[PDB]
DNA sequence: TCACGCAGTATCCTGT
RNA sequence: GGAUACUGC
């Protein structure tokens, strides 16, 4: 892909290929709130990383204007104010608040570096995306299970990670204590980069800790002890050993000199600590340090955040940033996700149907589900 | 259930929610008004002497019911009309108290506070089939989380709240509560979360029983106050609700004393005219407020001593309250700062402000 | 609380019989304070205007006085200034300061602005509705103080 | 270079 | 004692 030709695809696709019917019906929620997508902020980043915010459109066919016509390189979603952003300079100072936004996490790649051995910075592989499908399994069950949030919509940010749009319309409402409170209870895995032992798991296991390890114990074998290999040679098992008592450290390292294998040496960490019993959560600790997933509470905390759209196109991988279904998780491959200049030679290759052509379709079928599943929610309701 | 009985008075303890509408006599007014008057007394005297807890308590406070006949313990053997006597007796006596402690703040807080005891005492004396008869009477549908789905969610309970034993967790109940308040327990992860509600653990059932009486009975009180002009009007009935709180069932008069002989002679001086005039300009009345806050009259007891010296002065007792309330109350650090002003020292009083004529 | 208590004198003054009117004066009372305890009614009219006669400089008084103090505030702000004569509007917020209510003035936007101050129900229920309609039923029999505040869900307490 | 009078009610404060 | 408001005519 060659991003000199961004500025040559850009436009076709926000003509032909955006969804912006199934755009409209997400954003707009039923109708049911007046002036609640005439309140809706937006951002746009254009050529020359140009910014503007506070951009407010009246129905899609505004929407579809300005955007065809700015052709923005990002596009950004943020809160529902009290007023048309659009007119916020003609608001009276602090009667401009946002009211209402969609509880979102972003989960980066890149705050996982200290623990991954494959790639450092903005390089993936799938031998470490299986983190990324760790996290949305862990977490989006807590989401579905501990809080009752029923619509969720998990998207790929392009290159790095993943988001999660949360949209009930009790997770809309909620305040900045409520969100800051959700996201601490999620969150496990705290400390920096000075820090190395970064999980303290009390006596008693919470219950959602217990379920998290569950999730986290199917997958440990094959990322960690297989694929990441985080016990391959010494520089890697001192971090292992660095993050346990001393007591014991010795009488591993013997034990790491005999063995062969890292699955090996994970069976003896296993034994030499359950032989040593207020450690017995010590592996369990390691496993959550190497696979819970790290969350940005300012990302989340803050109702005025504005986060990639759906459907943007990343300015250097150039994927689109598509919704991934649940179900289908085990089997999403961040490698084949379509790519504008694809999705543009497939358009150049044959009104409202055009984008089923593409190997965009499954994708934005993905979305109609969930927004069938809203819709479905706001009429019975 | 002889002649003229029903089903109103199902069980002993009621939230007293529905006015009674019976046609009573003076007589029977009376007697059930003055027989509660003395045990809410009772009540009021035994919290005071022992600790609700204890046996005592509880032994005295079940003497007192016998002796003035009020519904206490259970009976298994049905609505006998002895026992409906007994309850409306409680039902319309209640009430009735209810007009007499609804005029004024105080009463009503004293009102509810004797209540509330003896409503703990009778829900200390339910048998468990009893309590739950109760609890479904009045539509409060406990099983509050139920006991099956206790059981359902037993193992997650258990780990969810710290320090809790299996048989002692046996014998705790826990609520649902929506998760947006309990942020302050959610966010450092010592509650259990299932479907959006929260668990929150509470012998601690009374508790939220007593909660929601309070509630109503509150409620009930300032609506009874908001309906005191349509009683009034009964002469019959005014006497005894009136005065049913006054019904039989340093001092202020030593400070002129020790002006005679403790007070220094700038305080004598600001006595004398006070006594002989009934009024003091500014600079007086900060200095012998002081003073006086100093010696350890309390704020009730200068605020009873200045009105009581100033009302003699040919002034509205209304103006007092309006204008000199706010000083007195600052001398003492009540309002505005809220600063423990300390009395004049003899420095500040010789280079404070020159006195002049008058 | 000006509308409060001209609901009321349209209640006192009418031809209803007396009983009536006061069953209705306490009906309304009892909304408003529901109005006020779950947030409803609208934040324009939880304001407090008042002019000023010297220089927001010239007040010795800066925290006693809240209006002052709002003006300072202003004039702080990246705005045009307020000087002596212009009406301020402020409201009376919470913080948690504990501090006495005259200090606790706040702008309507700095409200809507900040995510720590919240309109003080209480003080807007116990110094501005109440003593207003208090003094509107001194002479009408079958209200008093009290009366008033329980009303308003206040406690009534300190009110031969 | 300025700016009408007076009678009356309501609220709030007095440390270095 | 002082200070700050704004009604009446
Ligand atoms: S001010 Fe001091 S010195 Fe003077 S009369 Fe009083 S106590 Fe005595
Ligand atoms: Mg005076
Ligand atoms: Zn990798």
């Amino acid at each position: 892909y060659d991003p000199a030709s961004l500025p040559d695809v850009l436009p076709l696709y926000y003509r032909r290929l955006f969804p912006f019917y199934q755009y409209f019906r997400w954003l707009n929620y039923g109708g049911v709130v007046k002036n609640y997508f005439q309140h809706r902020e937006f951002s746009f980043t254009l050529k020359d990383d140009v910014y503007v915010r506070y951009q407010s459109f009246n129905n899609q066919s505004e929407l579809e204007k300005e955007m065809q016509k700015m052709c923005p390189y990002k596009i950004d979603i943020g809160a529902v104010y009290s007023h048309r952003p659009s007119l916020h300079n003609t608001v009276k100072s602090g009667t401009f608040q946002a009211q209402e936004k969609e509880l979102v996490f972003d989960i980066d790649m890149t705050d996982y570096d200290d623990v991954r051995r494959c790639c450092s910075s903005a390089d993936i592989c799938p031998k470490c995306w299986t983190l990324m499908t760790i996290a949305v399994r862990i977490l989006d069950r807590a989401l579905a299970e501990d809080f009752g949030f029923k619509h969720r919509l998990w998207v790929y940010s392009g290159r790095r990670g993943v988001h999660c749009w949360v949209c009930d319309d009790s997770a809309r409402k909620l305040s900045q204590a409520e969100r800051s409170a959700v996201a601490e209870y999620l969150s496990v895995v705290k400390g920096g980069e000075e820090t190395i032992k970064k999980v303290q798991l009390p006596e008693t296991i919470h219950p959602f800790i217990g379920k998290s390890l569950k999730m986290v114990e199917r997958y440990f074998e094959k990322y960690a002890l297989v694929d990441q290999d985080i016990l391959e040679n010494k520089q890697c098992w001192d971090k292992v050993i660095a993050l346990v008592p001393e007591v014991a450290r010795e009488s591993l390292l013997r034990e790491f000199s005999k063995a062969r294998s890292s699955v090996e040496r994970w069976d003896k960490l296993s034994s030499c600590l359950e032989a040593t019993r207020r450690y017995s959560n010590i592996p369990k600790e390691i496993m959550l340090q190497f696979c819970y997933p790290r969350l940005d509470v300012n990302v989340s905390k803050g109702l005025n955040h504005l986060l990639k759209s759906p459907f943007s196109v990343h300015p250097k991988t150039g994927r689109i940033s598509v919704p991934i279904d649940c179900k289908k998780l085990d089997q999403f491959d961040p490698f084949s996700v379509p790519t504008i200049s694809l999705i543009c030679s497939e358009l150049d290759n044959v009104r409202t149907r055009d984008y089923k052509r593409t190997s965009l379709a499954p994708y934005i079928k993905v979305f109609e589900q969930f927004l069938d599943k809203l819709d479905q929610s706001r009429k019975g309701e | 259930t002889g002649d003229r009985k029903g089903d109103l008075y199902p069980s002993s303890l009621q939230f007293y929610q529905h006015p009674p509408t019976e046609n009573i006599s003076l007589i029977e007014f009376e007697t059930f008004a003055i027989e509660r008057l003395k045990l809410l007394k009772a009540v009021e005297n035994l919290g005071v002497s022992y600790v609700k807890n204890s046996e005592e308590y509880s032994k005295k406070l079940e003497l007192e019911l016998r002796k003035l006949k009020f519904p206490y313990r259970p009976l298994h053997e049905e609505i006998s009309d002895d026992v409906y006597d007994l309850r409306r007796k409680d039902h319309i006596s209640h009430f009735i108290l209810r007009l007499a402690y609804c005029q004024s703040e105080d009463l009503r807080r004293w009102f509810i506070q004797q209540e509330m005891d003896l409503f703990k005492f009778r829900f200390g004396l339910l048998t468990k089939e009893s309590v739950q008869e109760f609890l479904k009477l009045n539509d409060l549908q406990y099983v509050a989380i139920s006991e099956d789905e206790k059981n359902m969610h037993k193992e997650d309970l258990m780990n969810s709240s710290f320090g809790l034993s299996l048989t002692k967790m046996e014998d705790t109940e826990f609520y649902k509560v929506p998760f947006q308040a309990a942020l302050d327990l959610v966010r450092p992860r010592k509650v259990f979360l299932w479907r959006g509600f929260a668990f929150i653990p509470h012998k601690d059932i009374v508790s939220i029983v007593l909660n929601d009486f309070r509630a109503k009975l509150s409620k009930a009180l300032a609506l009874s106050a908001r309906s005191l002009p349509v009683v009034q009007s009964d002469e019959r009935l005014q006497p005894l609700l009136n005065h049913l709180s006054h019904s039989y069932i340093i001092s202020l008069e030593q400070i002129d004393g020790f002006a005679a002989k403790s007070f220094p002679l700038c305080m004598r001086q600001l006595h004398k005219s006070l006594r002989e005039n009934h009024h003091l300009r500014h600079g007086g009345r900060m200095q012998y407020g002081l003073f006086l806050k100093g010696i350890g009259l309390t704020l009730e007891q200068a605020l009873q001593f200045w009105r009581l010296e100033f009302t003699k002065g040919k002034v509205d007792s209304e103006k007092f309250d309006k204008v000199y309330a706010y000083s007195i109350r600052h001398n003492y650090g009540k309002e505005g700062k809220r600063t423990d002003y300390t009395p004049y020292s003899c420095m500040k009083v010789i280079l404070s402000n020159p006195p002049s004529q008058g | 609380a000006k509308q409060a208590g001209n609901y009321v004198i349209s209640q006192i003054l009418s031809d209803q019989p007396r009983d009536s009117i006061v069953e209705n004066i306490q009906k309304k009372l009892t909304e408003i304070g529901e109005n006020v305890t779950n947030g409803t009614v609208p934040i324009t009219q939880y304001e407090i205007n008042k002019a000023l006669t010297k220089d927001p400089q010239d007040y010795p008084d800066k925290k006693s006085l809240p209006h002052v103090h709002v003006a300072l505030w202003i004039n702080s702000q990246g705005g045009r200034k307020v000087k002596a004569g212009d009406t301020i509007s402020y409201v009376i917020c919470q913080d948690g300061s504990n501090l006495s209510a005259s200090q606790r003035a706040y702008a309507q936007e700095q409200l809507q602005k900040q995510e720590n101050l919240s309109i003080d129900t209480q003080y807007y229920l116990s110094q501005q509705v109440h003593p207003v309609v208090a003094r509107i039923c001194e002479p009408i029999d079958g209200i008093d103080s009290a009366l008033i505040a329980m009303w308003l869900g206040l406690d009534p307490s300190q009110f031969r």
